[PDB]
RNA sequence: CGUGAGGGAAAGGUGAAAAGAACCCCGGGAGGGGAGUGAAAUAGAGCCUGAAACCGUGGGCUUACAAGCAGUCACGGCCCCGAGGGGUUGUGGCGUGCCUAUUGAAGCAUGAGCCGGCGACUCACGGUCGUGGGCGAGCUUAAGCCGUUGAGGCGGAGGC
RNA sequence: GUGGAGCCUGGGAGUGAGGGCGCGAGCGAUAACGUCCGCGUCCGAGCGCGGGAACAACCGAGACCGCCAGCUAAGGCCCCC
RNA sequence: GGAUGACCCCAGGCGGUAGGGGAGCGUUCCCGAUGCCGAUGAAGGCCGACCCGCGAGGGCGGCUGGAGGUAAGGGAAGUGC
C-alpha cells in the first residue's frame, strides 16, 4: 500500500456533522413493583433484591 | 552569528529529512540565534568646523540680547556660597525664579550657591556653549565672563 | 436561585465526558440520578458527583429545597493535557495527550 | 428615489390551447409568461409570474422532418446508458413532456425557474381539472 | 535601541478580522483567510457598483416593455418615439410611471406613436 | 400632484413634504432653490419636450452632507498591487416646498 | 544527548501586607459551595495584565430539491437598537484562492494545518554625485594637551 | 506640429528566457500551440472592462472615485438573455 | 487670480510588472522634561453602527486593567511579516 493520508483538513463544520449520529440513548428505565426504585427491565432489582415476585438475591 | 555560543555543527542533513534545510543554531533564523544588523559600539562624535561653532556661540548669545533676556553684572555681593545667599541675591537682579537661567561666572562661591536651584544652570565661561544657553530663558553673566567670552569669538 | 459545582482537573477526555453530561442536561435532579446510575460510560461516576454536591450545595448553603432541583445547566470544559511519550517503531516517539476536563453541574428550582 | 417592488401578486391562471401550434414558437411564450416579463411589475427574483394550463398537448406541431429526426435522450449513468427517444416515439407515448421539455429548455436554471416550471400544468386532449381556478383562456 | 513588533502586528490583524465578520469558517478567523476573502471582496464591489447601473437599467426597460405591449408598441419603438417627440423622462422615471401612474405613461405612449 | 425634476444629472419623482439628497448643489442652507421640470403628475398632466416651460419646483436646502464612507479597494494578483481608497459623496439634502408648474 | 571528545535546553511576576482562606457542607481524594480576609479573590497560590488559534454552554437569525474560491450587488423576510442603523440570509445578478516562478497558472507547477511571538538591505573606512549650512584663494585639522564630569577649547604636524 | 515632445550634463536603475497574431522570407513537408530573422501589433506589465458558449495576446476599448442618469463600440434584438 | 502655499477659478493628465522619483503613517529610544497627563485610573487588553484622515493611521465613548505615560518641534534606529 502507498500510505493513504488526508488530503485536506477536515473542516469544523463537517466534523461535527460527522457526530451527528453519537449522543447517547438514556437507560430504558422502570419502576421495581416492590420498592419503587427505577431499574432496567428484565433485571434483578439492584435496590431490593426482588424479581418476579419474590426475593432472589440479597442487597 | 559568529559571536554567540553555539557551535557550528550542522543540526541535521541537508536533504531527506522532510524538514527545512538549515546549518547552525546560531543562525539568526533560529530563536537564540544571532542578530543580523544589530547595534556596535559607535563612536557619534564629528569634528564640527571651528568657526561654525564660534559662529553658533555669538549667535546664541546675541538671541537673548535680541530679546532682553541677556544680563551682565559687576560681582555677586550678598553671595558666598549659600543657596539663600544667592536667592536674595538674584530677587534684587529680578531673578525670581520665574525663568530658567544660565548663570556664567568664574567665581565658584557663587556657582555653588545657585546650582542646586532647578531653574539654574551653572558653567564657568570656558564652558559656555550654546545648547545650555538656548536651554535657558535668561543669561546672566559676568563682566569677567563677558570677557571671556569676547576673546572666544574673536 | 441557582447553585453550581465544578470538578477542575478531572482526568479524562472532554469529549468522552461531555456524551454523559449532555444526557442529564435540563432534567430533573431525581432523573438526572437514575439516568446516571445506569449509564455505562466511566464519566457517569464524575458527573455523578459534581451532581450530587451541587445539590448538596443547594439546600446546605443556598435554601433552594431538594425535591425542586433540576439540572439547569452543564458543560464541560478542557483543563490542561498531561503530555506522554508513546514509543513508536523505528525509533519514533509519538506524543499521547491525556486531557482533562473541568465539569461543571448548574441546578435551578422548578415551582411546580 | 428606488425602484417599485412589488408586495407578493395575486397570481393570475390562463389557457393556452395548444392544437395546431408550432412547438418551439409556442414554448417561448409560456416561458415570458411563466417568467410574468409581461407584466409591467417584473421582478427577477420571485415567482409573480403567472399559472399557464395547457390543453391539447399531443396536437402540438413541428416543420420540417422533426417526428423522425428529434431525438431526446437520457443518460442514467451506467456504462452505456445513453437512451435514443425519437419525437414520434414520445408523442406516442408521453406526449405532454415534448411542450414540457421545450418550455423547460427556455426557463432560467436555479432555484427559481425550476419553480416557475411547476407552475406550467400541460395535458393531453382538450381537457384539464383546474376548474376551480377558473383559467382565462389566451390566444396566443 | 531595540524596537520589536509589541503591538503593531495584532492591531493590524485585528482591523482586517474585523472587516471579515460574517465570513464562513476560516475566512473570518484566521487573520491569513480573512485577507484573501477580503482582496475578492473589495473587487467585487468595485466591478458590481459599476454592475449596479447595469443592472436597473436593464429592469427598467423590461418593465417599460411590458407595459408598452399593453398598448400595442414595443419598448424599441417607444423610445425612438419619444425621441422624435423631445422627451427625456428617464428609463427609470418611465418604469416608475409605468407601474405607478399608468394614465401618465399611457398618454407619454400617446405622444410616441403620434411622433413617430 | 407630483413631479419629475432634473439636477445633478439625474432624475426624481417629488412631491410637496418630500425630503431628497440630489448631488451637492452651491447654495447655502435655509435658502430655497427652483429645479426644472420635465413633467408633472397627478390631478393636470403636463409633458416637458424636454423641459416644461412655465414649471418649477422650489425647494428648501436643509443643508450638505457626506455619504456613508465607501471601501474602494483594488488588487491585482501575483503582481503586489493593492489600492485602498476611502470615498465619501458630497451631497444636498432638499425639502421640496412646492410644485409651480 | 553522546562510548568519548563534545553537544546542550526549558523554566521570572499573588498581594501594600500572608491578611495564604479557622469552621461548616458534598466528596475516598482531587475539586467545589458557603463563611472569612482583602480596595480588588475570573489578585486563591494551576496566582499581575491575560491577546490569538483552539474547545464548550446559552441566545438571535438561518438551513434537509440543493451545485459551492464561499464573496459581492440588489431586493424581500425575521430579530435587535431607536424617512435611520446593526445582525441574519431566502431569491436573483456577477464571480477561476494567496504567494512564488514564468512566454503563459484557478491551475492537476512551488510554498503555507492554524494562531502568537523571532525573522532579512546595516555598520566602519574610503570613493562618487546630489543636497543644507560655514568659510572662500583659501578651507580644514590628526594624535595628543588642558578643561569639564553629558562644557568646551587648544593643537597647523598633515591633507585638499 | 507646445508634446509626460526633443537636445545637453549628471544621479538611480531594471532588462539582456519572451510570447501570440497579421504581413514578408529562410529552415521544415506550400507539417506543428514548430523553428529563425525582418516590419507592425497586442499580451507581457491591461489574467481590469464589453463581444467571441467558456478562453493572456481575435473584435471592441486604454479602468482617478462616486451616481437606482444619458449616448454609443464590437456584438446583438424567438426563450434561457 | 492674491501675490513668493493665503485660497479660489477654468483647463488637462492620473491602467501598470522590473524599476526611478515624491509625500506621509506607525514602532523603540534621546532632547523638550526638576516639566506635563495620571488612582476622579498610566500602559496594555476587549467592543463601537461615532469624529478626522485618500490611506497607513489619529480621536472620542463604554468595559477590562491597576502604574505608569509623555505634547508642539526636532534627533537616532535592532522600526512595520
Ligand atoms: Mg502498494
Ligand atoms: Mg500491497
Ligand atoms: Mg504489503
Ligand atoms: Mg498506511
Ligand atoms: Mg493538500
Ligand atoms: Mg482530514
Ligand atoms: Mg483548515
Ligand atoms: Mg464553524
Ligand atoms: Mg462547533
Ligand atoms: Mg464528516
Ligand atoms: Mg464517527
Ligand atoms: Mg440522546
Ligand atoms: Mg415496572
Ligand atoms: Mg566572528
Ligand atoms: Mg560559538
Ligand atoms: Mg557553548
Ligand atoms: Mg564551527
Ligand atoms: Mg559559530
Ligand atoms: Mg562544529
Ligand atoms: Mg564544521
Ligand atoms: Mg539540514
Ligand atoms: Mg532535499
Ligand atoms: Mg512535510
Ligand atoms: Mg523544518
Ligand atoms: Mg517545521
Ligand atoms: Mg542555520
Ligand atoms: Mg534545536
Ligand atoms: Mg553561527
Ligand atoms: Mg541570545
Ligand atoms: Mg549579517
Ligand atoms: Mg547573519
Ligand atoms: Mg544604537
Ligand atoms: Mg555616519
Ligand atoms: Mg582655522
Ligand atoms: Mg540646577
Ligand atoms: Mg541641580
Ligand atoms: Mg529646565
Ligand atoms: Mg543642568
Ligand atoms: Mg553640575
Ligand atoms: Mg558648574
Ligand atoms: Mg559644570
Ligand atoms: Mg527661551
Ligand atoms: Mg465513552
Ligand atoms: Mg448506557
Ligand atoms: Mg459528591
Ligand atoms: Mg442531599
Ligand atoms: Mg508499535
Ligand atoms: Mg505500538
Ligand atoms: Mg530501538
Ligand atoms: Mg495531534
Ligand atoms: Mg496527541
Ligand atoms: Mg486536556
Ligand atoms: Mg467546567
Ligand atoms: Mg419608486
Ligand atoms: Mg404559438
Ligand atoms: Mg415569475
Ligand atoms: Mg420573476
Ligand atoms: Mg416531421
Ligand atoms: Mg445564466
Ligand atoms: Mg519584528
Ligand atoms: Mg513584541
Ligand atoms: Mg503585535
Ligand atoms: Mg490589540
Ligand atoms: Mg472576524
Ligand atoms: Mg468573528
Ligand atoms: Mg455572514
Ligand atoms: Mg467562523
Ligand atoms: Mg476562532
Ligand atoms: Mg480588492
Ligand atoms: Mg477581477
Ligand atoms: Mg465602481
Ligand atoms: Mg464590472
Ligand atoms: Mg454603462
Ligand atoms: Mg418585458
Ligand atoms: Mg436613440
Ligand atoms: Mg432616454
Ligand atoms: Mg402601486
Ligand atoms: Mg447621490
Ligand atoms: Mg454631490
Ligand atoms: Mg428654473
Ligand atoms: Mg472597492
Ligand atoms: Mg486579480
Ligand atoms: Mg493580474
Ligand atoms: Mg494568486
Ligand atoms: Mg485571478
Ligand atoms: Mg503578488
Ligand atoms: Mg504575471
Ligand atoms: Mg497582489
Ligand atoms: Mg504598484
Ligand atoms: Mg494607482
Ligand atoms: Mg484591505
Ligand atoms: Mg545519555
Ligand atoms: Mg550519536
Ligand atoms: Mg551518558
Ligand atoms: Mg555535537
Ligand atoms: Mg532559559
Ligand atoms: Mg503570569
Ligand atoms: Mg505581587
Ligand atoms: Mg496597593
Ligand atoms: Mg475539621
Ligand atoms: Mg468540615
Ligand atoms: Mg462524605
Ligand atoms: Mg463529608
Ligand atoms: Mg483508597
Ligand atoms: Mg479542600
Ligand atoms: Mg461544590
Ligand atoms: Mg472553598
Ligand atoms: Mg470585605
Ligand atoms: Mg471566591
Ligand atoms: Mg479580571
Ligand atoms: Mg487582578
Ligand atoms: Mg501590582
Ligand atoms: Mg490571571
Ligand atoms: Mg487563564
Ligand atoms: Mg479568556
Ligand atoms: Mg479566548
Ligand atoms: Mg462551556
Ligand atoms: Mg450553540
Ligand atoms: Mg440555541
Ligand atoms: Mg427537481
Ligand atoms: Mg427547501
Ligand atoms: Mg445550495
Ligand atoms: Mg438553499
Ligand atoms: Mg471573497
Ligand atoms: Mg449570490
Ligand atoms: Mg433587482
Ligand atoms: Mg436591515
Ligand atoms: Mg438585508
Ligand atoms: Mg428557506
Ligand atoms: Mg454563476
Ligand atoms: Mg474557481
Ligand atoms: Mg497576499
Ligand atoms: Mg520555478
Ligand atoms: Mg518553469
Ligand atoms: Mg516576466
Ligand atoms: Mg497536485
Ligand atoms: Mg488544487
Ligand atoms: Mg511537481
Ligand atoms: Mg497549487
Ligand atoms: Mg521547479
Ligand atoms: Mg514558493
Ligand atoms: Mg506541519
Ligand atoms: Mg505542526
Ligand atoms: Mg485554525
Ligand atoms: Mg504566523
Ligand atoms: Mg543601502
Ligand atoms: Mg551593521
Ligand atoms: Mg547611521
Ligand atoms: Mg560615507
Ligand atoms: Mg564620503
Ligand atoms: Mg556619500
Ligand atoms: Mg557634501
Ligand atoms: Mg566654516
Ligand atoms: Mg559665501
Ligand atoms: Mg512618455
Ligand atoms: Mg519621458
Ligand atoms: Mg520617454
Ligand atoms: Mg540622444
Ligand atoms: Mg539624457
Ligand atoms: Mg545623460
Ligand atoms: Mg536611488
Ligand atoms: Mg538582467
Ligand atoms: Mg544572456
Ligand atoms: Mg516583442
Ligand atoms: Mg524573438
Ligand atoms: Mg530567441
Ligand atoms: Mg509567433
Ligand atoms: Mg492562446
Ligand atoms: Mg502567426
Ligand atoms: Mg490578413
Ligand atoms: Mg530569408
Ligand atoms: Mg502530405
Ligand atoms: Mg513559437
Ligand atoms: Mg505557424
Ligand atoms: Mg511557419
Ligand atoms: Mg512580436
Ligand atoms: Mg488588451
Ligand atoms: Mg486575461
Ligand atoms: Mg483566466
Ligand atoms: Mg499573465
Ligand atoms: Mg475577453
Ligand atoms: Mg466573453
Ligand atoms: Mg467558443
Ligand atoms: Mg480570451
Ligand atoms: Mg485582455
Ligand atoms: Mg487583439
Ligand atoms: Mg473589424
Ligand atoms: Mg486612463
Ligand atoms: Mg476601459
Ligand atoms: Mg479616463
Ligand atoms: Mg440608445
Ligand atoms: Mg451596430
Ligand atoms: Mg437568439
Ligand atoms: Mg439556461
Ligand atoms: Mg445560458
Ligand atoms: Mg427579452
Ligand atoms: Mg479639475
Ligand atoms: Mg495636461
Ligand atoms: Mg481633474
Ligand atoms: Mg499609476
Ligand atoms: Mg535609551
Ligand atoms: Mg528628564
Ligand atoms: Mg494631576
Ligand atoms: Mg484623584
Ligand atoms: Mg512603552
Ligand atoms: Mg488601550
Ligand atoms: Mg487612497
Ligand atoms: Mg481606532
Ligand atoms: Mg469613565
Ligand atoms: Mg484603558
Ligand atoms: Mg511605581
Ligand atoms: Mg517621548
Ligand atoms: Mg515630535
Ligand atoms: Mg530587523
Ligand atoms: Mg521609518
Ligand atoms: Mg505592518
Ligand atoms: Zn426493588
Amino acid at each position: 500500500a502507498k500510505h493513504p493520508v488526508p488530503k485536506k483538513k477536515t473542516s469544523k463544520a463537517r466534523r461535527d456533522a460527522r457526530r451527528s449520529h453519537h449522543a447517547l440513548t438514556p437507560p430504558t428505565l422502570v419502576p421495581c413493583p416492590e420498592c419503587k426504585a427505577m431499574k432496567p427491565p428484565h433485571t434483578v432489582c439492584p435496590e431490593c433484591g426482588y424479581y418476579a415476585g419474590r426475593k432472589v438475591l440479597e442487597v | 552569528r559568529g559571536e554567540v555560543a553555539y557551535s557550528g555543527r550542522k543540526i541535521w542533513p541537508q536533504k531527506h529529512t522532510g524538514r527545512a534545510r538549515h546549518g547552525d543554531i546560531g543562525a539568526p533564523i533560529f530563536v537564540g540565534g544571532g542578530v543580523v544588523f544589530g547595534p556596535k559600539p559607535r563612536d557619534y562624535s564629528y569634528t564640527l568646523p571651528k568657526k561654525v561653532r564660534k559662529k553658533g556661540l555669538a549667535m546664541a548669545v546675541a538671541d537673548r540680547a535680541r530679546e532682553g533676556k541677556l544680563l551682565l553684572v559687576e560681582a555677586f555681593a550678598g553671595v558666598n556660597g549659600k543657596t539663600k545667599e544667592f536667592l536674595a541675591w538674584a530677587k534684587e537682579a529680578g531673578l525670581d525664579g520665574s525663568e530658567s537661567v544660565l548663570l556664567v561666572t568664574g567665581n565658584e562661591l557663587v556657582r555653588r550657591a545657585a546650582r542646586n536651584l532647578p531653574w539654574v544652570v551653572t558653567l564657568a565661561p570656558e564652558g559656555l556653549n550654546v545648547y545650555d544657553i538656548v536651554r535657558t530663558e535668561r543669561l546672566v553673566m559676568d563682566l569677567d565672563a563677558w570677557e571671556v567670552f569676547q576673546n572666544r569669538i574673536g | 436561585m441557582e447553585a453550581k459545582a465544578i470538578a477542575r482537573y478531572v482526568r479524562i477526555s472532554p469529549r468522552k465526558v461531555r456524551l454523559v453530561v449532555d444526557l442529564i442536561r435540563g432534567k430533573s435532579l431525581e432523573e438526572a440520578r437514575n439516568i446516571l446510575r445506569y449509564t455505562n460510560k466511566r464519566g457517569a461516576y464524575f458527573v455523578a458527583k459534581v451532581l450530587e454536591s451541587a445539590a448538596a450545595n443547594a439546600v446546605n448553603n443556598h435554601d433552594m429545597l431538594e425535591d425542586r432541583l433540576y439540572v439547569k445547566a452543564a458543560y464541560v470544559d478542557e483543563g490542561p493535557a498531561l503530555k506522554r511519550v508513546l514509543p513508536r517503531a523505528r525509533g519514533r516517539a509519538d506524543i499521547i495527550k491525556k486531557r482533562t476536563s473541568h465539569i461543571t453541574v448548574i441546578l435551578g428550582e422548578k415551582h411546580g | 428615489m428606488k425602484t417599485y417592488v412589488p408586495k407578493q401578486v395575486e397570481p393570475r391562471w390562463v389557457l393556452i390551447d395548444a392544437e395546431g401550434k408550432t412547438l418551439g414558437r409556442l414554448a417561448t411564450k409560456i416561458a415570458t409568461l411563466l417568467r410574468g416579463k409581461h407584466r409591467p411589475d417584473w421582478t427577477p427574483n420571485v415567482a409573480m409570474g403567472d399559472f399557464v394550463v395547457v390543453v391539447n398537448a399531443d396536437k402540438i406541431r413541428v416543420t420540417g422532418k422533426k417526428l423522425e429526426q428529434k431525438i431526446y435522450t437520457r443518460y442514467s449513468g451506467y456504462p452505456g446508458g445513453l437512451k435514443k427517444i425519437p419525437l414520434e416515439k414520445m408523442l406516442a407515448t408521453h406526449p405532454e413532456r415534448v411542450l414540457e421539455h421545450a418550455v423547460k429548455g427556455m426557463l432560467p436554471k436555479g432555484p427559481l425557474g425550476r419553480r416557475l416550471f411547476k407552475r406550467l400544468k400541460v395535458y393531453a386532449g382538450p381537457d384539464h381539472p383546474h376548474q376551480a381556478q377558473r383559467p382565462e383562456k389566451l390566444e396566443v | 535601541p531595540r524596537a520589536k513588533t509589541g503591538v503593531v502586528r495584532r492591531r493590524k490583524h485585528k482591523k482586517i478580522l474585523k472587516l471579515a465578520k460574517g465570513y464562513w469558517g476560516l475566512r473570518s478567523k484566521s487573520f491569513r483567510k480573512a485577507r484573501e476573502t477580503l482582496f475578492a471582496a473589495g473587487n467585487y464591489a468595485y466591478a458590481h457598483r459599476k454592475r449596479r447601473k447595469r443592472d436597473f437599467r436593464r429592469l427598467w426597460i423590461v418593465r417599460i416593455n411590458a407595459a408598452c405591449r399593453q398598448h400595442g408598441l414595443n419598448y424599441s419603438t417607444f423610445i425612438h418615439g419619444l425621441k422624435k417627440a423631445g422627451i427625456e423622462v428617464d428609463r427609470k422615471n418611465l418604469a416608475d410611471l409605468a407601474v405607478r401612474e399608468p394614465q401618465v405613461f399611457a398618454e407619454l405612449v400617446e405622444r410616441a406613436k403620434a411622433a413617430q | 400632484m407630483f413631479a419629475i425634476v432634473k439636477t445633478g444629472g439625474k432624475q426624481y419623482r417629488v412631491e410637496p413634504g418630500l425630503k431628497l439628497r440630489v448631488e451637492k448643489l452651491d447654495a447655502e442652507p435655509g435658502a430655497t432653490v427652483e429645479l426644472p421640470v420635465l413633467l408633472l403628475g397627478g390631478e393636470k398632466t403636463v409633458v416637458g419636450t424636454p423641459v416644461v416651460e412655465g414649471a418649477s419646483v422650489v425647494a428648501e436646502v436643509l443643508g450638505h452632507g457626506r455619504g456613508k464612507k465607501i471601501l474602494v479597494s483594488k488588487f491585482k494578483a501575483k503582481v503586489q498591487y493593492r489600492r485602498k481608497k476611502g470615498h465619501r459623496q458630497p451631497y444636498t439634502e432638499l425639502l421640496i416646498k412646492e410644485i409651480r408648474g
